């Protein structure tokens, strides 16, 4: 198999509801003051191999 | 700051400390903690650190 084939969402702050689609591949920032008081800062991609 | 070798210990406790004060600076090269979430740091109670 490939070795990057498969990523696993590393997401928070959503706690899904029992069988929810989480699809949104959005590079998680904010965009205000609670991410290094700036934004995109703390632009972490919440995929990860 | 001492050397790799011969680096610096601290206890401390009895303390109330605000975290959240400095989560959101942005004076620090990486802030990544493992396996607590520093947004809950405010609602939890040690022994010492």
């Amino acid at each position: 198999g490939g070795n990057y084939n498969y990523l696993y969402r590393l997401f928070r702050k959503s706690n899904l509801k029992p069988f929810e689609r989480d699809i949104s591949t959005e590079i998680y920032q904010a965009g205000s003051t609670p991410c290094n008081g700036v934004e995109g800062f703390n632009c972490y991609f919440p995929l990860q191999s | 700051f001492a050397s790799v070798y011969a680096w610096n210990r601290k206890r401390i406790s009895n303390c109330v400390a605000d975290y959240s004060v400095l989560y959101n600076s942005a004076s620090f090269s990486t802030f990544k903690c493992y396996g607590v979430s520093p947004t809950k740091l405010n609602d939890l109670c040690f022994t010492n650190v």
